[PDB]
């Protein structure tokens, strides 16, 4: 996983000691985490053509 | 229709989630699940809920959908309060805090 | 003669408990949070004894 | 209050009136046709009146584009109609069968409950 | 000096910014405003009227060539007061490029069907038109493509509830399945996600009046 | 040590969409990017 | 003074010079973290997380105390002021216990959101596996605030709210270092009406409600701003609900009224809410034992009695009523041309004809600014404790002086006691008396009169007299007289046109009466005439439904939309947070209904209906949100002045078991002290 | 009436391939003594599973006779 | 049978008069029989003689989140996740 615990959760060992890794647990799951406000279009090769997400 | 600000957690100090006008519809009946006692309701719009700028917008989009709408005063922009710190040592005022 | 499957299967639910026999879950309610389906409702309560505990756990399998 | 805007299918109260009356007339004609193609328990006097009953929902209308969405709208079914795409079951949804009647009185209602 | 953080594509984001001042000059009619997101794509903000020819404009200018429309994508914002946006996507085999055009519009103002420029919008069209109530004129044949056939209102209105006010049984008396007003056994359970402390200070500024 | 969030962090980072014809102002033809032969 | 200029990220503000640097950016709308400062507490700088950047300063400065100077360039979102709030986040969180799981507080705490808002991802606490966090005892502070000591931060909110709005002054900070605790050095009972609000002051988990425990998660809920019923000064409120049922009740913002705090038996009400409730219509068989039956038996049941009353009928609202419970109560009565329409609290007779006779005329928020207060008969820490926080509030900050004339109390804070001589209200009317120099010469003095006294028989002379001295009083923009209701019902049923006193209705000996949750002892069957029949409408049964004989079940005020009036006279308007329980209906339902049996329907079928009737009999009762000015108006002993006697006041707050348990604990308490001595 | 579900878990993992040691060569299995015995799956049987609400009822209804 | 007239741990038990005991004529009600208030009930205290200790559920990563527990009060204390109860003497 990428190394931001705001955007990705912390490993299940780190939660059961340290209390950052708790509380963003704990966040990451209720409330998740806030994308900034914006708009994007990506595209990939799917198999069956270009699969878009607006 | 309720046009409405959200009211503030009194459990928190952040505001920015009051930041809205909103409309939520009458608050109509719920009764227990016979099967395995849940919450439930025949009431669609219940769980409804939308985000505006102002009343007026609010009022707007209202009467554009027909709704009976009525709207709860919006909150007066808080006076002014001076929390000076100094005071809480002071030589004569009560204002002297016993407590530090 | 049936499978192959790993350990990280996922199937049926369980609760588990401590070796001791007491129940694992708390009533934190993450769980509830998170179910993309809203198929877990929980309503919990202080316990006799005083511990943070369920006094209803329900998974809407279907 | 008015202003400016770019109109839907008419320019005309009197356009719409009627490109409205051509909806009845299409409409009107085509009951024949529904009662033998769908399995429906309802005769042609009983949907001739349903037209008339619902053509007489919107009384109070008043903006033309409005009236031209209900006529845009109206066709669109019609076509659906004319076509027998709507299925036995969707014809016969125009009468709410089987919601049986609630009393307005308020004594049944408190009776009754919420 | 830091993986985390996404690598903005420079050169990509060099030639969108001056294309983006090129068609400005070449529509002043229409293109309202030229902006380059975030995420280094462009966005074409123009008037309802001038979806026809700026569609056409990027489709057959030499420069353009953005021949391949992929999406119409409608979105619906009640506080504003012409509450639906469309969005074009296009895309440019020939320069490898992507471009998006917003448009706005009302409940009830009609909005220039673009089958002519790219007839790929024939069904793009139609679903905009079921889904959210925007009318297209011009079309070949406007026609509810996704919901029931005689489902009522446009769902994905966000002034529209997430169940819907009717659902779907089966009557053995009528031998037919029938629709009656919804009946939910468990509500949907809001959850209020709302943090009470800002986190991005660069848009609390953003938007000036 | 010397792993301050401040830097790392990406989403505080990202700022509005940018006004290409203002943003002059306040400051072979152009095309959308580089030729391709999908001919 | 002339407007100082000052830049927050470079954006010139205008701030009066004093405004401290929090402040300054609150107007640009930067919320600068903070866990220490309160807006309503008094400033200090435990915890620095609101620490900022200063253009041209060897080192940060504490926003939340920093006032303000000409020229500054202030940087909130600066690289400096980042790692500010990371360094304090990474201090807060060593030796905070881990327990989100298990907290009440998770998904509300202050601790949480700013840590994911500002602080640092990572943990560098490497020693967890060395020497381990702190751990600090447990303290047993009462029955209706729990205590888990080790999430305490040590902001010291609660030892500045109970030393400062309630003046308990019992809560303290022992020890230094990192073994410094906040709470009592020796176990004490944290006994005070307001006692509530620390549960809301305290940003982490530490301090927390009792009673709510465990019972569900902020994100479940659905929020129902509200009212409250249980006292007069009609707090706002927001109801918590989640799944058709009242978790818990917490205080909403509203400067002119409520002031963000919440007395105890507003906040421990709900409760009551589920024990000893009405369900279905009940009837007196003729052995004397009550059966339940259907509603269409009922009503016809009682329109037999009315039938056979022939005009000899009679209604006495209660104290949880509802204003248009209260109206349809009087139309219906009307009909059948009976006027005996009284409420349970006596009055001073003619008193209804003027608006300000039974008014806050300063308004709550008016009171803050009084200068010289006279309190007449009342213990407002107990009748209503949100308007002692006002008056302790001018007592620290304005210079306020107080007098009494009564028993001996305490009202927490430093007040002269006239005496309890009935005579003592003619002397300071009369000039005579020392203490009438003082409120001749205040620039807003103010006279508050206990509604009970009013009630007694003396009430008319001693109401006349001081309503004749506040004119002299009397100055441009403020109106010194002032009586304090203690029942939302009150002054709506005065509003409407109600007599009163309980007495009014006995005195016509009817053969039909209606107890409109009417469940004070006022009215005994004793008193009724033995040819009678009781028809009680209300939510709990109580001692009111124990001498019905057709009791009707209402609607409590968490089910029922209806118009309140608190006592300065603001209409307030309550939502249905909660389906009513098995066949209870509204309060105006059943009125309305049960016109229909005997035959003459009522003019209106909804409540919009019903509320124009309102704006017909008082146009300013529909303006909700807003006060009307009136105007001008034209031995002492209390009951309530115990806090044993505060809890146990209304059927709703009589029917808790949360109050039973603070009811013991008081007593308890006392038994020990005793004891010991 | 063989049915897959006649496995009990001590086996079960071994029979689907989860782990290549059986119980009888393995020591990490606990023997705890609330575990229970195995049992098919019932359904349309007079011993099958039925849900219930598993909380007492809220609102306590005042009694009149005391 | 006896399950219906059972009453479970959570204290919940239909009435013998409530319709709703109907739905178990055909099927069965199982209440679980292993109740955890008398298991962890059962299990004794741990002396200890530091003034603070942690419990983590026994396991490390397989158990709860590591807790620590101040001992200073006489009354033997209760782990908020394990339930299992620690004194110092
Ligand atoms: S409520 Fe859910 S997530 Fe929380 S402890 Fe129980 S099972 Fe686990
Ligand atoms: S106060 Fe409670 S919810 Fe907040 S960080 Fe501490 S343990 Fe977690
Ligand atoms: S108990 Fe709560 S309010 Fe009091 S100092 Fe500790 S954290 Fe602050
Ligand atoms: S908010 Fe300023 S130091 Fe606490
Ligand atoms: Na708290
Ligand atoms: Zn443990």
């Amino acid at each position: 996983k990428t190394d931001d615990a705001k955007v990705a959760p912390p490993s299940r060992s780190e939660m059961k000691t340290s209390m950052e890794a708790l509380i963003h647990h704990f966040k990451l799951f209720t409330q998740g985490y806030q994308v900034p406000p914006g708009a994007t279009y990506t595209a990939i090769e799917a198999p069956k053509g270009e699969f878009g997400v607006y | 229709v309720r046009i409405h600000i959200p009211p503030k957690n009194a459990m928190q100090s952040g505001t920015d989630n009051v930041n809205t006008w909103q409309i939520e519809f009458d608050n109509r009946e719920r009764w227990e699940n016979p099967l395995m006692g849940w919450a439930s309701s025949g009431d669609p719009l219940s769980n409804m809920n939308v985000q505006f700028g102002s009343p007026e917008e609010a009022i707007t989009f209202c009467e554009r959908n027909g709704w009976r709408w009525y709207v709860d005063g919006a909150a007066k922009p808080k006076k002014e309060r001076v929390k000076n710190y100094g005071i809480n040592f002071a030589w004569n005022k009560r204002t002297r805090v016993s407590t530090k | 003669e049936k499978g192959p499957l790993s350990p990280r299967f996922r199937g049926e639910h369980a609760l588990r408990r401590y070796p001791s026999g007491e129940e694992r879950c708390i009533a934190c309610k993450l769980c509830e949070a998170i179910c993309p389906a809203q198929a877990i409702t929980i309503e919990a309560e202080e316990r006799a004894d005083g511990s943070r505990r369920t006094t209803r756990y329900d998974i809407d399998m279907t | 209050a008015v202003q400016q805007v770019r109109p839907i299918l008419s320019v005309d109260r009197e356009e719409a009136r009627k490109r409205a009356l051509n909806l009845y007339k299409a409409w009107y004609r085509q009951i024949p046709y529904i009662v033998m193609d769908y399995d429906i328990p309802m005769t042609v006097e009983q949907c001739r009146d349903k037209l008339r009953e619902e053509f007489v929902k919107h009384r109070n209308v008043t903006d033309i584009r409005v009236i031209d969405m209900l006529v845009i709208k109206g066709q669109m079914e019609l076509k659906e109609s004319v076509e027998i795409w709507k299925q036995k079951g969707h014809i016969m949804r125009y009468w709410k069968e089987s919601q049986d009647p609630k009393p307005t009185d308020f004594l049944s209602k408190f009776i009754q409950g919420v | 000096d830091k993986p985390t953080v996404r690598q903005p594509d420079a050169v990509a984001r060099s030639h969108l910014s001056d294309f983006g001042r090129y068609v400005a000059e070449c529509l002043p009619k229409y293109v309202q405003k030229v902006q380059l997101t975030a995420g280094d794509e462009l966005e074409v903000l123009i008037a309802p009227e001038g979806v026809v020819p700026v569609l056409q404009f990027l489709k057959d200018h030499h420069q353009a060539q953005f021949t391949n429309l992929v999406d119409i994508a409608g979105v619906d914002v009640p506080c504003r007061k012409n509450r639906f946006e469309v969005v074009y996507n296009l895309l440019s085999l020939r320069y490898n490029s992507r471009i998006r055009v917003k448009t706005y519009t009302d409940e009830l103002t009609p909005l220039d069907s673009a089958c002519e420029v790219h007839k790929a919008a024939n069904w793009y069209e139609r679903e905009i038109w079921d889904m959210y109530g925007v009318f297209f004129a011009n079309h070949p044949d406007l026609r509810r493509i996704l919901t029931d056939y005689g489902f009522e209102g446009h769902p994905q209105r966000r002034d529209f509830p997430l169940s819907g006010y009717v659902e779907l049984r089966y009557d053995d008396e009528k031998k037919r399945v029938v629709c009656e007003p919804l009946e939910l056994a468990q509500e949907f359970r809001k959850f209020d996600l709302s943090a009470p402390w800002e986190q991005f200070p660069n848009f609390r500024n953003a938007n000036p009046p | 040590s010397a792993n301050y969030y401040c830097q790392r962090d990406g989403r505080r980072e990202v700022l509005p969409p940018i006004d290409l014809v203002e943003q002059q102002k306040q400051l072979k033809l152009p095309t959308p990017g580089k030729v391709y032969a999908w001919d | 003074p002339e407007k100082i200029e000052v830049f927050v990220d470079d954006i010139p503000v205008q701030v009066v010079p004093g405004t401290t640097v929090l402040q300054a950016a609150a107007q640009i709308g930067v919320e600068i973290p903070r866990f220490c400062y309160h807006e309503r507490l008094a400033v200090a700088g435990n915890c620095r997380m609101c620490l900022v950047e200063v253009e041209k300063s060897p080192k940060p400065v504490a926003a939340c105390a920093m006032p303000v100077m000409k020229g500054w360039r202030i940087k909130t979102n600066s690289d400096l002021t980042r790692k500010a709030r990371e360094g304090v986040m990474e201090f807060l969180l060593m030796n905070h216990p881990l327990d989100c799981p298990i907290c009440d507080q998770g998904g509300e705490c202050d601790l949480q959101d700013q840590a994911m808002a500002f602080g640092s991802d990572r943990s560098r606490f490497t020693d967890i596996n060395y020497t381990g966090k702190r751990a600090v005892e447990d303290k047993d502070i009462g029955p209706l605030v729990k205590t888990i000591m080790t999430r305490c931060i040590h902001c010291t909110r609660c030892v500045r709210f109970a030393s400062e709005i309630a003046g308990v002054d019992d809560l303290g900070t022992t020890g230094r270092g990192n073994d410094m605790q906040i709470g009592t050095y020796v176990e004490k009972l944290f006994l005070t009406e307001l006692s509530g609000n620390v549960i809301d002051l305290c940003p982490v988990g530490a301090l927390t409600n009792k009673p709510y425990s465990f019972v569900a998660r902020p994100w479940e809920i659905r929020k129902v701003s509200s009212i409250d019923v249980l006292d007069a000064v009609g707090s706002n409120i927001v109801v918590s609900t989640r799944t058709n049922e009242v978790l818990r009740i917490l205080p909403r913002e509203n400067e002119d009224v409520n002031e963000e705090w919440l007395a105890d038996k507003s906040r421990f009400a709900c409760d009551g809410l589920k024990r000893q409730r009405l369900v279905a219509p009940m009837v007196r068989m003729p052995n004397g034992e009550l059966q339940a039956v259907e509603w269409e038996g009922a009503l016809i049941a009682v329109a037999k009695a009315i039938k056979a009353a022939g005009g000899q009928i009679a209604g006495i609202s209660g104290q949880l009523a509802d204003l248009e419970a209260q109206v349809a109560l009087k139309d219906l009565l009307n009909r059948l041309g009976s006027e005996v329409v009284a409420t349970e609290q006596g009055f001073i007779a003619g008193g209804t004809d003027n608006r300000a006779n039974y008014l806050l005329n300063s308004t709550i928020a008016g009171l803050e600014e009084a200068d010289a207060v006279l309190l007449v008969g009342t213990n407002p820490r107990y009748e209503a404790p949100l308007v002692n926080t006002r008056l302790r509030k001018a007592y620290v900050h304005n210079e306020l002086q107080i007098a009494s004339i009564g028993p001996k109390i305490d009202l927490s804070y430093d007040h002269e006691n006239l005496g309890a001589d009935a005579a003592l209200v003619k002397d300071v009317c009369s000039g005579a008396h020392a203490f009438s120099k003082v409120l001749e010469g205040a620039k807003k003095p103010a006279i508050i009169i206990g509604a009970d006294l009013l009630e007694r028989a003396d009430g008319a002379a001693i109401h006349a007299t001081v309503a004749e001295y506040c004119k002299k009083l009397k100055k441009p923009n403020w109106n010194p007289f002032n009586v304090l209701q203690t029942n939302a019902a009150q002054v709506g049923a005065l509003d409407v046109g109600y007599k009163a006193g309980a007495q009014t209705a006995v005195k016509a000996q009817p053969k039909v009466l209606f107890l409109l949750n009417a469940d004070a002892g006022k009215v005994t069957r004793e008193q009724l005439p033995k040819d009678c029949f009781v028809v009680y409408i209300g939510s709990h049964g109580d001692n009111g439904a124990s001498i019905a004989d057709a009791v009707l079940p209402g609607a409590a005020y968490t089910e029922k939309q209806g118009i309140y009036v608190n006592t300065e006279g603001r209409p307030q308007q309550t939502l249905p947070g909660v389906s009513p329980p098995g066949m209870a209906r509204e309060d105006w339902k059943i009125l309305r209904a049960l016109s229909e049996v005997v035959g003459k329907p009522l003019p209106y079928d909804n409540l919009d209906e019903l509320r124009n009737r309102l704006e017909d009999v008082a146009p300013h009762l529909t303006r909700l949100g807003q006060l009307e000015p009136a105007g001008d108006a034209g031995a002492i002993d209390i009951k309530l002045k115990e806090l044993r006697d505060y809890f146990m006041t209304d059927a709703i707050s009589r029917a808790s078991p949360t109050m039973a348990k603070c009811i013991s604990a008081v007593n308890k308490q006392q038994r020990e002290n005793e004891a010991k001595q | 009436d063989y049915d897959g579900s006649m496995i009990p878990a001590e086996w079960y993992g071994w029979m689907h391939y989860k782990t290549d040691l059986p119980p009888i060569r393995d020591g990490c299995r606990p023997k705890y003594k609330w575990i229970a015995d195995h049992s098919e799956n019932l359904s349309g049987t007079k011993e099958a599973y039925y849900p219930y609400s598993t909380t007492p009822n809220k609102v306590e209804a005042w009694e009149p006779k005391a | 049978r006896g399950d219906i007239e059972k009453v479970t741990h959570t204290g919940q038990v239909f009435d013998k008069e409530d319709y709703r005991n109907a739905r178990f004529v055909n099927a069965k009600r199982y209440v679980n029989e292993n109740w955890g208030i008398k298991l962890i009930e059962e299990v004794p205290p741990k002396e200890c003689t530091e003034r603070v200790v942690f419990c983590d559920g026994g396991d490390g990563p397989l158990g709860h989140p590591k807790v620590y527990i101040n001992l200073d009060k006489p009354g033997n204390h209760i782990c908020g996740y394990c339930g299992l109860r620690f004194v110092k003497k």
